This record gives C-alpha cells, sequence and structure tokens, in this order.
RNA sequence: AAACUCCAGUUGACACAAAAUAGACUACGAAAGUGGCUUUAACAUAUCUGAACACACAAUAGCUAAGACCCAAACUGGGAUUAGAUACCCCACUAUGCUUAGCCCUAAACCUCAACAGUUAAAUCAACAAAACUGCUCGCCAGAACACUACGAGCCACAGCUUAAAACUCAAAG
C-alpha cells in the first residue's frame, strides 16, 4: 500500500506545515533508471592466503 | 477516580507475601482509598534483570489492586511503595475499563490527492 | 523435524546435544569487527579465556591491520588455540559491521571448529550518548 | 441505573474487616489477561 | 412519463468497510500474549502498520501498551518472548525468504 | 545488558551451512533496520539533516511504489503484436 | 490498429480513401510541398476514432479545422 | 470551594441517592473526583445565585459566569505553576475577553450587568 | 434501479447463479434476474413484509425447480 | 604520525546525560516548538478585523551566581598535509550543551505565500514556483549602493538590541 500523499505538502490550502519538501515534482517519469554495474571486488584470497601461508611454512 | 496498581513483589513465601499484601492494601486505605479487588497474575521470571533494594530479582510476583482514590493520594502512595522494599516494581494507573471504546465503523479509504501540481505542459 | 532457526533457550528442554553437550554448555566466541581490528577471544560457558588473537598480535600493523585476510589469520590463531586447550563446538556472538565480520568466522572454520550458532549483539543506543561530529572530507 | 449497578458491587468491596479473607483468596486464584488474535479475527483463550 | 429512467439511490452492491483484526476488541498492557504478536522475534522492534495491518488507532493503542508493558517489566525489550513463538502468525513478513 | 542470553538476534546454523545462517542474519538484521541504523550512529546526524534526510526517502519511497504499480500494471501489455503489419 | 484492415476495405468499395497508417507531419498543412503544387485537398475527413496510441487528440482534426476542412467524428 | 461530600452535578438529582451506603456517597461526591466537576458545581451555583432561567447557555450573562469560573481556575492552576506561560497566556486572553463581554453587557443591560459584577466580584474599570 | 437491491441481495445471498451469463443473446433471463422478476410479481400481489417477500421469492423458484445454493 | 600502554576482550555492579523500532502516522500548540513510562493540573472567545513601541511569549547562541560528569565540543596544544595551513584529517582537553534563579529578545524566526467569508467562470495564466480570483480589514512597499550605517530616543542589554537617515557616486541594479 502506498503512503498517503494528502496532507504532506504546501499549498494554498494546506494549514498544516509540509510534511515532505520534495526537490522535484512527484510525477511519474516516461523511464526506469539505467542498470547499475556491481562494484566487483577481490577474488580467491582465501586460496591466496593458503597458498602464502604454505609458503611460510615450507 | 479509579486506578489500578501493577505491583511486583519479591518471591518470598506465602506467609510473606500475604504481610506484604496487607500491609500495601491498609496503606492504600489509610490514604482513602476503596480497594475495589485484589487480583493474582502469578510468579514469572522477569523479563529482564531488576535490581532495587539492594537486591538482584530474578523471578517476582505480578499482582493487581483495583481500588478508587482522590487524586491527592496517588503521589503518597508511590512514595510508600518506594520505601518498601518487599516491591520490586510498583505503577499506579487509571483504569483501563474507565475508558470507553468509541464504535469504530470500519477503515475508510483514503482517496489519492489529486491537483498538487498544476496542469501545465512541463 | 524442520529445523529450528530460534536458538534453544535453557526454558526449553531441547534435546540437540552437540558431542554430549547442551547448547548452554557450548565454549564462546566473541568475535568484535572493528573499523580497524578484529579481537577474537573464546571464552568457556563459564567465563574461562581460552584463546584471544587479533590482527595486531598476528603481525598486520596500521591500515593492513583490519582487512578480511587479517582477520582470518586472525581467526585461525584463536582456532588453533582452543583446539589445543580442547574446543570444537564454538558459539559465534559477533560486535560490530566492521571489516572481517566475516572473515574472522571463516578463519574460526578453517582452524577447525564448527560454529553451530551465530548472535550479533552490536550496541545500538536506544536514543544514548552523542556521537562525534560529522567529517567533511 | 449506574448509581444501582455500584450499590450491588459495593458488597464486593475490600474492606478492613474482610482483608485478611480477600488475600488468601487472591493467593489461592489465579487471574490471566492473555489471549492471542488470529488472521480471521478469533480470540484464541490460553486452554492450560 | 416514463417508469425506466433511473432513480437516485446509495449503491446497493456496496460492500461493507473493512475492519482490522484488533477492531472492537480491548488492547491492555498486560496481555502480553497478544502484543508479542506484533514485534520482530529477533530483535523486539515493533512492526509497521504496513506489517501488522492494524488501522491507526490499533496501531497506536498496540504501541502504546508495548511501551507500558516494557517499562513496567511486563514484556521483554530486546527480543521477543520464546514462550509466544508458537502463537499465530497475523504479520506480513519473512525472515528466511 | 540486564537481558537473557542468545535470544535476541540469534540464528542457528543448520548442516554446517555457516553461508546461510549469517546471510539469514544479515537479511533479518536488514530487514528490522539496525544495520541502517549502526552505519547512520557512526556520527552524529545533526536534527536538519536528519529531517531532510527522512523527507528525502519517504519522497524516494513513494515514487518508487508508485512506479513499481505501473509497471505491475502494464506489464500485461508485454505480449507480442496481435495487428503486425498495422 | 485493429481495424485497419477494415477501414482500408471500405474506401476501396465506396471509391473514396483512407489513412489508417503513422500521420506525418504536414500532410495538411503542407501538402503542397510535399504531393505537388496542384494537390487537391480532401473535401472532408471522416474519423473513427479520433484518439492516436497515446490516448490524445489526433493531429489531423487540428489539422483539419486549420484548413477548413469539415469533420465528422465518432 | 464546595465541600468535599457534595455529590456530583450529573448524580445531584437521581432518585433514592439519598438513602445509600457511605462508600456509595464518597465515591459518587467531589472527594473522588478531579477539578472539573468542581469548577461545574461552582458554575451552577453562580447560575442559580446570580442570573434568571439557569436552562440558558448562549446568554451573555452565562458567557461571563463560565468565563470568569475558568479565570479562576488558571489563577489557581498558576499559583502553583508560575513558570507555565502557556496557562499565562489563556488567563490574560480570558480577562481581556470578559471585559469584552462586560462592556457589551454594559451596552446592553446595565442592569443585569450589575447583577453580574457583584454575584461575581467583577469590577468594571474603563481602559486607560 | 429498485431491482438493484434485489440484485445485490440475490448477489449476497444464495450466491451466484450456476448458468453463466450470455450477454450475446439480448433475451438472456439469469437466475438473479429470475428471482428479481419473481419477487416483482409478488410485490405486485402485494405481499407487505420485506424478508417473506424475499422467502417466498425462495419458495416459488425451488417450487419452480430452479437450484439455490447459498455460499453459506 | 601522534596518543594510551593505569591498555584491550568476557562477566558482574553501575547517571543530575539522551530518549532505537512504533513513524509507510500527520496529531498538539498562537508562534518558537513538541515523538521513553506513570500521575495531577490543563489546552481563551456564540460574528470578523484590530498594537515592531501596551502586555504576555519567543529555537540556538551569550551573560550573572550554585550544582553534575558519560559523551560531544568553540578556544588551545600536539601529530599529519601544504610553498604557506592561524582550515579541511587524527588525538587530548576547556567554555558550552544539563538542573535550579535571574537576565539578552536574535534566526534563511521561511511553508520568504496575512486574518475572516466565498468561487471554479471565461482572457485561467509575463516566466519559474505550490493554478486563477472575488468581498472586507490591518501591516508594509516603493532605482542600486551608502545602510542589519551615523545621530537621536528607549531598554536589567554597556563589543548589544529596536527604530532609523543624510552627503558623495552610477545608469543601472534585480
Ligand atoms: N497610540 C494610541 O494611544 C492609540 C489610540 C487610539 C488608537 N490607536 C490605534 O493604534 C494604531 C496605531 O496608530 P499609529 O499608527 O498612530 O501608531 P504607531 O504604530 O506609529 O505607534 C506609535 C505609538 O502608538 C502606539 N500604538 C501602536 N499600535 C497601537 C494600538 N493598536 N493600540 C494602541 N496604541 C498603539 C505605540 O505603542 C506607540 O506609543 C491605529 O490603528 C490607531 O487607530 C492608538
Ligand atoms: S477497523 Fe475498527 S479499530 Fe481498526
Ligand atoms: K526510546
Ligand atoms: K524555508
Ligand atoms: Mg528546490
Ligand atoms: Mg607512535
Ligand atoms: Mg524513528
Ligand atoms: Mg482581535
Ligand atoms: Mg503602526
Ligand atoms: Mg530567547
Ligand atoms: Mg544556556
Ligand atoms: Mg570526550
Ligand atoms: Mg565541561
Ligand atoms: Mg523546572
Ligand atoms: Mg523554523
Ligand atoms: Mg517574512
Ligand atoms: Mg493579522
Ligand atoms: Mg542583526
Ligand atoms: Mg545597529
Ligand atoms: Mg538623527
Ligand atoms: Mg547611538
Amino acid at each position: 500500500a502506498t503512503p498517503s500523499l494528502r496532507g504532506r505538502l504546501a499549498r494554498f490550502g494546506n494549514p498544516r506545515k509540509p510534511v515532505l519538501k520534495p526537490n522535484k515534482p512527484l510525477i511519474l517519469a516516461n523511464r526506469v533508471g539505467e542498470r547499475r554495474r556491481e562494484k566487483g571486488e577481490a577474488t580467491c584470497i582465501t586460496e591466496m592466503s593458503v597458498m602464502m601461508a604454505c609458503w611460510k611454512q615450507n | 477516580p479509579r486506578y489500578e496498581l501493577a505491583l511486583i513483589l519479591k518471591a518470598m513465601q506465602r506467609p510473606e507475601t500475604a504481610a506484604t499484601l496487607k500491609r500495601t492494601i491498609e496503606a492504600l486505605m489509610d490514604r482513602g482509598a476503596i480497594v475495589r479487588d485484589l487480583e493474582n497474575l502469578g510468579e514469572r521470571a522477569l523479563p529482564y534483570r531488576i535490581s532495587a533494594h539492594s537486591q538482584q530479582h530474578n523471578r517476582g510476583g505480578y499482582f493487581l489492586v483495583d481500588f478508587y482514590a482522590p487524586t491527592a493520594a496517588v503521589e503518597s502512595m508511590v512514595e510508600h511503595l518506594s520505601r518498601d522494599i518487599d516491591v520490586i516494581r510498583g505503577n499506579i494507573v487509571k483504569h483501563p475499563l474507565t475508558q470507553e471504546l468509541k464504535e469504530c465503523e470500519g477503515i475508510v479509504p483514503v482517496p489519492l490527492a489529486e491537483k498538487l501540481y498544476s496542469t501545465k505542459k512541463r | 523435524t524442520k529445523f529450528s532457526i530460534y536458538p534453544p533457550i535453557p526454558g526449553e528442554e531441547s534435546s540437540l546435544r552437540w558431542a554430549g553437550k547442551k547448547f548452554e554448555e557450548i565454549p564462546i566466541a566473541h568475535i568484535k569487527a572493528s573499523h580497524n581490528n578484529t579481537q577474537i577471544q573464546v571464552v568457556s560457558a563459564s567465563n574461562e579465556p581460552l584463546a584471544f588473537a587479533s590482527c595486531g598480535t598476528e603481525g598486520f600493523r596500521n591500515a593492513k591491520k583490519g582487512t578480511g585476510i587479517a582477520a582470518q589469520t586472525a581467526g585461525i590463531a584463536a582456532a588453533a588455540r582452543a583446539k589445543q586447550k580442547g574446543v570444537i563446538h564454538i558459539r559465534v556472538v559477533v560486535k560490530g559491521l566492521g571489516p572481517g565480520r566475516l572473515s574472522a568466522m571463516h578463519g574460526l572454520i578453517m582452524g577447525g571448529l564448527e560454529v553451530i550458532s551465530i548472535t550479533d549483539n552490536t550496541p545500538i543506543p536506544h536514543x544514548g550518548c552523542r556521537p562525534r561530529k560529522a567529517r567533511k572530507l | 441505573r449506574e448509581v444501582l449497578q455500584l450499590q450491588e458491587e459495593v458488597k464486593n468491596f475490600i474492606t478492613r474487616e474482610n482483608l485478611e479473607a480477600r488475600v488468601e483468596a487472591a493467593l489461592d486464584s489465579r487471574k490471566n489477561y492473555n489471549w492471542a488474535i488470529t488472521r480471521e479475527g478469533l480470540v484464541v483463550r490460553p486452554q492450560r | 412519463s416514463n417508469e425506466d429512467l433511473p432513480i437516485s439511490m446509495e449503491n446497493p452492491y456496496k460492500e461493507p468497510l473493512k475492519k482490522c483484526i484488533l477492531c472492537g476488541k480491548h488492547v491492555d498492557y498486560k496481555n502480553v500474549q497478544l502484543l508479542s504478536q506484533f514485534v520482530s522475534p529477533f530483535t523486539g522492534c515493533i512492526y509497521g502498520r504496513h506489517i501488522t495491518g492494524l488501522c491507526g488507532k490499533k496501531q497506536k493503542e498496540i504501541t502504546k501498551a508495548i511501551k507500558r508493558a516494557q517499562i513496567m517489566g511486563f514484556m521483554p525489550v530486546t527480543y521477543k518472548d520464546p514462550a509466544y513463538l508458537k502463537d499465530p502468525k497475523v504479520c506480513n513478513i519473512r525472515y528466511r525468504e | 545488558a540486564k537481558h537473557l542470553k542468545f535470544i535476541a538476534r540469534t540464528v542457528m546454523v543448520q548442516e554446517g551451512n555457516v553461508e546461510s545462517a549469517y546471510r539469514t542474519l544479515n537479511r533479518i538484521l536488514t530487514m528490522d533496520g539496525l544495520i541502517e541504523d549502526i552505519k547512520h550512529r557512526r556520527y552524529y546526524e545533526k536534527p536538519c539533516r536528519r529531517r531532510q534526510r527522512e523527507s528525502y526517502e519517504r519522497c524516494r519511497r513513494i515514487y518508487n511504489m508508485e512506479m513499481a504499480r505501473k509497471i505491475n500494471f502494464l506489464m500485461r501489455k508485454n505480449r507480442a503484436d496481435p495487428w503486425q503489419g498495422c | 490498429r485493429q481495424f485497419s484492415y477494415l477501414i482500408e476495405n471500405m474506401a476501396r468499395d465506396c471509391g473514396e480513401y483512407a489513412h489508417t497508417r503513422y500521420f506525418r507531419g504536414g500532410m495538411l498543412t503542407n501538402a503542397r510541398l510535399l504531393f505537388g503544387p496542384t494537390v487537391r485537398l480532401p473535401d472532408l475527413i471522416i474519423f473513427l476514432h479520433t484518439l492516436n496510441n497515446i490516448f490524445e487528440p489526433h493531429v489531423a482534426v487540428r489539422d483539419a479545422a486549420k484548413m477548413n476542412i469539415p469533420t465528422v467524428g465518432i | 470551594d464546595p465541600p468535599p461530600s457534595t455529590l456530583l452535578k450529573d448524580y445531584q438529582n437521581v432518585p433514592g441517592i439519598e438513602k445509600v451506603d457511605d462508600v456509595v456517597k464518597r465515591l459518587l461526591s467531589l472527594e473522588m473526583a478531579n477539578k472539573k466537576e468542581m469548577l461545574k458545581i461552582k458554575q451552577e451555583q453562580f447560575m442559580k445565585k446570580i442570573v434568571a432561567n439557569p436552562e440558558d447557555t448562549r446568554s451573555l450573562e452565562a458567557r461571563i459566569i463560565a468565563l470568569s469560573v475558568k479565570i479562576r481556575s488558571y489563577e489557581e492552576h498558576l499559583e502553583k505553576h508560575r513558570k507555565d506561560k502557556a496557562h499565562k497566556r489563556y488567563l490574560l486572553m480570558s480577562i481581556d475577553q470578559r471585559k469584552k463581554m462586560l462592556k457589551n453587557l454594559r451596552n446592553t443591560n446595565y442592569d443585569v450587568f450589575e447583577k453580574i459584577c457583584w454575584g461575581l466580584g467583577i469590577e468594571y474599570t474603563f481602559p486607560p | 434501479y429498485h431491482e438493484d437491491r434485489i440484485r445485490a441481495k440475490f448477489y449476497s445471498v444464495y450466491g451466484s447463479g450456476q448458468r453463466a451469463f450470455d450477454l450475446f443473446n439480448p433475451n438472456f433471463k439469469s437466475t438473479c434476474q429470475r428471482f428479481v422478476e419473481k419477487y416483482t410479481e409478488l410485490q405486485k400481489l402485494g405481499e407487505t413484509d420485506e424478508e417473506k417477500l424475499f422467502v417466498e421469492t425462495g419458495k416459488a423458484l425451488l417450487a419452480e425447480g430452479v437450484i439455490l445454493r447459498r455460499v453459506g
């Protein structure tokens, strides 16, 4: 269920203080955000640590 | 008005619990209160450890006291409960039955807000 | 029956036994994954210290101290000492959201300690002290 | 009607004469305020 | 004139207004079993109205009763009482999935 | 501190599947909002900044839910073109 | 796009013309520059669907009003 | 103030309440009640004493009495809570409204106006 | 219309009829419509009680053989 | 790097500080503000408008006296960076944030959109923003800068607050 919007913004008929202060109009656009690439990180650190540990011992 | 006292007595024996209950009710009567009824919620482990009167309590006995007292006696009874060493916790609240329940017809739907922005073409 | 993710509360008469020991008898492994260090201490059910390891104790210094590889190295060392003193199963209690929060448990598993439960005990004030001011980076 | 209903309830109030009896009766008896609710909206009493 | 013209009437097919599960039932701070149904079993946080499904009034009463019970020693704060974990589930939330 | 131990935020490991147990616990914390609260509690956020953040999140939630509802509404029209060539 | 085939068949049978495809800009207000200097504009336009595919009024009715072409529209 | 044993205004006219148990009498008296019940009784006494036709409540003579009771209650509250700025504003506005009602009543009757002034002890002072 | 009360009542009690609506036929008559017509006919006769009028309409359909499967 | 090393981890005892979730709620108050629990007192006006100066309030910061120490932190000291760094980064510690009694009367005190009653009609409508108007009343405004300034006057304020100009300059300012 979508949160209510009545009595939230500042208008000429709203007596109460504005609950929400949007910097952009609350109007649906004709597009969606582009897919975000995943910030990859290091891989096989566990295997690298095991190999280096055995190098230290040997 | 009508107040209800929630009391958490220490996990003592039956004679000690009876004496503590008698002392507590007598203190209410001495402060001009009409004790309507006495209830026994039972003995149970406290949800959290309570340290009061230099004692660490893990189990206690929950009791309820319903009474009618003047508005100038609640504070005196609270002070008496604090000085009592056999009371782990004690709170005096307005009786829930005093406040009636207003009739509810249903969950009225909330219409979606409209005309929040002008109709000029952006 | 169905596996119970809920812990076997001592009030409940749970039949789960690990090597003849109940849930309340399994030694605890306290992991504190700070933003710059991961300190691991293994203590018995009666609050008796058994092992202790951290990034500084393993040789990592400054920024190197406080990484995932440093955390798992401390876990391996702590598990090794614990197993020498007779620890097999551990109840893991993690306190903090810093780096090496999971690597420390991985190091303990690689050391040879079996984890039977994971508990988060991160201190969350309920409206408490006032933290330091924000950074202007 | 409220006054008449209150008139009968006074007979069951705790006084300084029956205080010991009420305390003993309370210690013997038990009271439970717990009850659970369901998705259908039904009160499930704790049958113990 | 003509009797086939539509008349002025209220909607007869209108369904009754939906009611919350706690509608018409008293909420008491001593009812720990009822209060425990609206808290997180792992953290003890009070669920929002979007999860509980209660109305505005009942959500407020549940919140006040929980806070009163916790401060007076009737209800645990940091976790849900294990004895009430087998009570019927009335919240729309899934943790394992 | 004064509560019982190993009852809060505890997840049991099944068949040694520690990864699943950790993911389940992390998901539980994230859904309850503890993870985000801890991250924001590292530094003190001034009340004016906190109100602005809450207003931004509430506006973002409303827009996202409305956009999601429209997408689910229009997803029925994802079928192939009926009147191809027109 | 559901009755384009039917409407084009109707135009063939009655001997009149039809336009059920995408309406390129300037087909009426700039017809001389596209069809030819001596092109003859229609004397009547019949709309069976006054709305385009974005649920908005078609541009042909506005163009017909500009060019003083009477319109019969559903 | 009315005696604490005085019954509430709601129960002061019910038949059979004059012959009940002492517990019932003190339950329905002013002793086990809030301050609002005492104010209602004080308003009732002033209405009976000063003005006629107590049924009317929109009369300018009853509005002054009701506001005067509120003024006294605010003064009693401020006697203990001297740092209550909100109630201090409420008391001042109530005084100003009462003076405005007195001015209208003086221009309207000047006979019941004198009846109100002596009954409630209020003195009408011309502003500077 | 006046019959909208009857249709709403028959859609609540006795539920929807087994017969599927055939909106293509201009002279289609559903079970609910037949119940409405019988209710109207008995109203033309002049029965006073609305509850008795509803029950008598159900009795007439049972006599005619119309299947009346209540939801409850 | 500096600092601590009277340090760090578990457990137990353990506030005169601040009140996770509820809160996807939109309530109370004239405004400032107000969101842990209980109790008491309590939330002006039967037309509206009506005071920067009358009266009563007024976030944070600041002052005068008496108390409290968890944390944060102007100033200060040290470490680091830099050509310089009196800042941004790290550490430590004050005034201060708390309570009680008085003071000062400030804010981008703004939702920069006055109070009361009413309308959706056509030219609705410079632009943007939160669409355009009617009736009545109070306050204010009329080129920029000088100027949240000088002087005068009032104030428990004495490096202060309120009111508040002029000469000179420009054809712009917005
Ligand atoms: N100042 C008086 O004694 C007085 C007497 C009758 C009416 N008024 C009314 O006061 C308003 C202000 O008049 P102005 O422009 O000459 O004053 P102003 O606003 O220039 O203020 C100068 C003086 O008038 C006082 N004043 C201001 N507003 C007042 C008010 N509403 N009531 C009483 N005194 C006020 C101030 O305290 C100061 O002494 C007007 O509406 C006027 O009709 C004032
Ligand atoms: S719908 Fe009745 S109390 Fe919520
Ligand atoms: K809190
Ligand atoms: K603003
Ligand atoms: Mg903006
Ligand atoms: Mg050094
Ligand atoms: Mg919150
Ligand atoms: Mg006025
Ligand atoms: Mg003036
Ligand atoms: Mg101030
Ligand atoms: Mg101060
Ligand atoms: Mg500090
Ligand atoms: Mg200090
Ligand atoms: Mg005080
Ligand atoms: Mg403000
Ligand atoms: Mg302004
Ligand atoms: Mg005004
Ligand atoms: Mg200034
Ligand atoms: Mg000045
Ligand atoms: Mg001058
Ligand atoms: Mg001067």
